[PDB]
């Protein structure tokens, strides 16, 4: 019987901009999406614990 | 994937389009690798439940 | 070489440490989307070398905290970060 | 021994360890 | 007469490296265990050009020396023109009239023309030569590959050997024999003269779907035929 | 710092006990290195545009410009221009 997973960490800036100085301004215009997924992740990595 | 943009590499767009036309390309990059990370996201809550 | 520079290899624009290749490069080949999809390596337009490209080091910063409550004292996690580099 | 297996992804570690589970 | 090509035909599509990764590539390659047509070089017929060309030579006394490539005899149809030397190739757009046969290295069968394009590189040499020409894209693109050795069933990998900038209109093309002490003229008949004994094939692309394999090494080494 | 940015990250002012994922870590550049080939003769792009005739529509003229160094700004000395629309390429940074 599984247990646990992989406890997964995104950068949602790097992954979307792959880390250039120009579209990191524009990402910032789309809301708190960056925070929802962190969110989400964290959750899913303590409940994994 | 380019998700209908002139390329999938940022510094590209940057390079030779005019910021009034990489914007829109910009846009159109960004909302298609926020949806795939929603996505994942989506996907990992159903995995861990 | 060996430090994170910006580079912009006949307008191949970009971010990264500079280091030297073991990529056996044809000699058609100017670079190279090795591995996963991704821009590993480019040729050098002067000398001709093969140069691996790689993103300096990044990484998410967790702050460890007893409680505003209890002290000020804080604690910070670098993840994933080896400590020669912080 | 029979189970077996950036760009922004990275995969932390279990607070438990492997001997701790053992 | 006809003959299969079983896995052969297959090259390095983009000019980047990629090494121990499975890549799909969606480009003018030859189907798998395709009909290839099979020449005795003991004149040779022209053959169309379709959308694209594979080109296979077999021998022992190196009989087959060049290729010629346009639409039509007349020299204004701005023909192609490549030929082997003693120590050179020569490429040349030179839009000349042509002889009824190809001449036997009689080292010459072409008229005057005034052309544009010409150039000279390094030679291009039981031998197992590979040829693949494309032009789809105002470019004439070369793959080639020297191997000792029927088409046999080794894989292998065709690299990139030179690209023409050449923007010419092909349609038909042949190749070009060679023969010792041998009489030429413009016409002549089917005896013509005594040479060696060479073969070759003729294959024709299609846009195909192709899954390559990379190396360590960044070496295709397999190759997978999606619609086979 | 980084109680601080515990604090922003919380939305406020009393953090509980805890590990906080804050924010991100990246190493900045060093230094900035452009590299580009050696070559120093310019195009001929000035020549053509001022040549002493130019073809005919019926049998248009085609030239190949490779090995020179393409600085369009020799172009724009000529003042009578009717169309300069370019498509995909910006004519502000064809220098880069
Ligand atoms: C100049 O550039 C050419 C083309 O890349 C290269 O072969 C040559 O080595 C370079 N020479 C110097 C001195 O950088
Ligand atoms: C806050 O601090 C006081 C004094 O140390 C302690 O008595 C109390 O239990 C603490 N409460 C919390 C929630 O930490
Ligand atoms: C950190 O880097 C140093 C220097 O390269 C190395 O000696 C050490 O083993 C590394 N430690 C970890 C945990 O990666
Ligand atoms: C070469 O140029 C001359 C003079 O313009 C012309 O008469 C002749 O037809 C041309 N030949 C070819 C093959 O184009
Ligand atoms: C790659 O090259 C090395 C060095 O020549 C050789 O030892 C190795 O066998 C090669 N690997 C393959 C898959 O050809």
């Amino acid at each position: 019987l599984p247990v646990s997973m992989t406890k997964t960490s995104v950068d949602c800036t790097m992954y979307i901009c792959g880390d250039s100085t120009e579209c990191s301004n524009l990402l910032l215009q789309y809301g708190s999406f960056c925070t929802q997924l962190k969110r989400a992740l964290t959750g899913i990595a303590v409940e994994q614990d | 994937s380019k998700f209908g943009a002139i390329s999938s590499v940022l510094n590209d767009i940057f390079s030779r389009l005019d910021p009034p036309e990489a914007e829109v390309q910009i846009d159109r990059l960004i909302t298609g690798r926020l949806q795939s990370l929603q996505t994942y996201v989506t996907q990992q809550l159903i995995r861990a439940a | 070489k060996n430090k994170c520079v910006n580079f912009n290899f006949n307008g191949l624009k970009g971010t990264g440490v500079l280091t030297e290749s073991n990529k056996k490069f044809l000699p058609f080949q100017q670079f190279g989307r090795d591995i996963a999809d991704t821009t590993d390596a480019v040729r050098d337009p002067q000398t001709l070398e093969i140069l691996d490209i790689t993103p300096c080091s990044f990484g998410g910063v967790s702050v460890i905290t007893p409680g505003t409550n209890t002290s000020n004292q804080v604690a910070v996690l670098y993840q994933g970060v080896n400590c020669t580099e912080v | 021994n029979k189970v077996t297996l950036f760009k922004g992804l990275t995969v932390l570690p279990p607070l438990l360890t492997d001997e701790m589970i053992a | 007469a006809y003959t299969n090509s079983f896995t052969r035909g297959v090259y390095y599509p983009d000019k980047v490296f990629r090494s121990s990764v499975l890549h799909s590539t969606q480009d003018l390659f030859l189907p798998f265990f395709s009909n290839v047509t099979w020449f005795h070089v003991i004149d040779n017929p022209v053959l169309p050009f379709n959308d694209g060309v594979y080109f296979a030579s077999i021998e022992k006394s190196n009989i087959i020396r060049g290729w010629i490539f346009g639409t039509t005899l007349d020299s204004k149809t701005q023909s192609l023109l490549i030929v082997n030397n003693a120590t050179n190739v020569v490429i040349k757009v030179c839009e000349f009239q042509f002889c009824n046969d190809p001449f036997l290295d009689f080292r010459v069968y072409s008229s005057a023309n005034n052309c544009t394009f010409e150039y000279v590189s390094q030679p291009f040499l039981k031998n197992l030569r590979e040829f693949v020409f494309k032009n789809i894209d105002g470019y004439f693109k070369i793959y080639s590959k020297h191997t000792p050795i029927d088409l046999p069933q080794g894989f292998s990998a065709l690299e990139p050997l030179v690209d023409l900038p050449i923007g010419i209109n092909i349609t038909r093309f042949q190749t070009l024999l060679a023969l010792h002490r041998s009489y030429l003229t413009p016409g002549d008949s089917s005896s013509g003269w005594t040479a060696g004994a060479a073969a070759y094939y003729v294959g024709y692309l299609q846009p195909r779907t192709f899954l390559l394999k990379y190396n360590e090494n960044g070496t295709i080494t397999d190759a997978v035929d999606c619609a086979l | 710092d980084p109680l601080s940015e515990t604090k922003c990250t919380l939305k406020s002012f009393t953090v509980e006990k805890g590990i906080y994922q804050t924010s991100n870590f990246r190493v900045q550049p060093t230094e900035s290195i452009v590299r580009f080939p050696n070559i120093t003769n310019l195009c001929p792009f000035d020549e053509v545009f001022n040549a002493t005739r130019f073809a005919s529509v019926y049998a248009w003229n085609r030239k190949r410009i490779s090995n020179c160094v393409a600085d369009y700004s020799v172009l724009y000395n000529l003042a009578p221009f009717f169309t300069f629309k370019c498509y995909g390429v910006s004519p502000t940074k064809l220098n880069d």
